[PDB]
């Protein structure tokens, strides 16, 4: 996380995973994600200032 | 003593003199405000200052 103008991805990566995605991680060798509509709005909005 | 004090009161018996004053209140205020505010936003690609 950030500390000027605070910002950590993985918070809202989460509120990302309300608005809905697909993300799939077993190992730390092993992950994916598909279906996300989260980087848009969540950085749109987030990155704002 | 009757004459002295006659001449006297000629001498204070004389009006008090009135005086009319006038002052004059002059206030000149200039106000120039001018304030900018830029945004470039996108969300297509998230850049949004």
């Amino acid at each position: 996380s950030g500390y000027g103008k605070d910002g950590n991805i993985g918070i809202k990566d989460e509120d990302g995973m309300n608005c809905g995605p697909i993300a799939g991680s077993c190992t730390f060798p092993t992950t994916g994600t598909s279906k996300s509509p989260s980087p848009f709005v969540d950085l749109g909005a987030k990155d704002a200032t | 003593r009757l004459d002295e004090l006659r001449r006297i009161v000629s001498q204070l018996d004389i009006p008090v003199r009135q005086v009319m004053i006038e002052a004059r209140i002059v206030e000149a205020n200039v106000g120039y405000d001018k304030s900018l505010g830029v945004r470039w936003g996108g969300a297509y690609h998230k850049g949004n200052w």
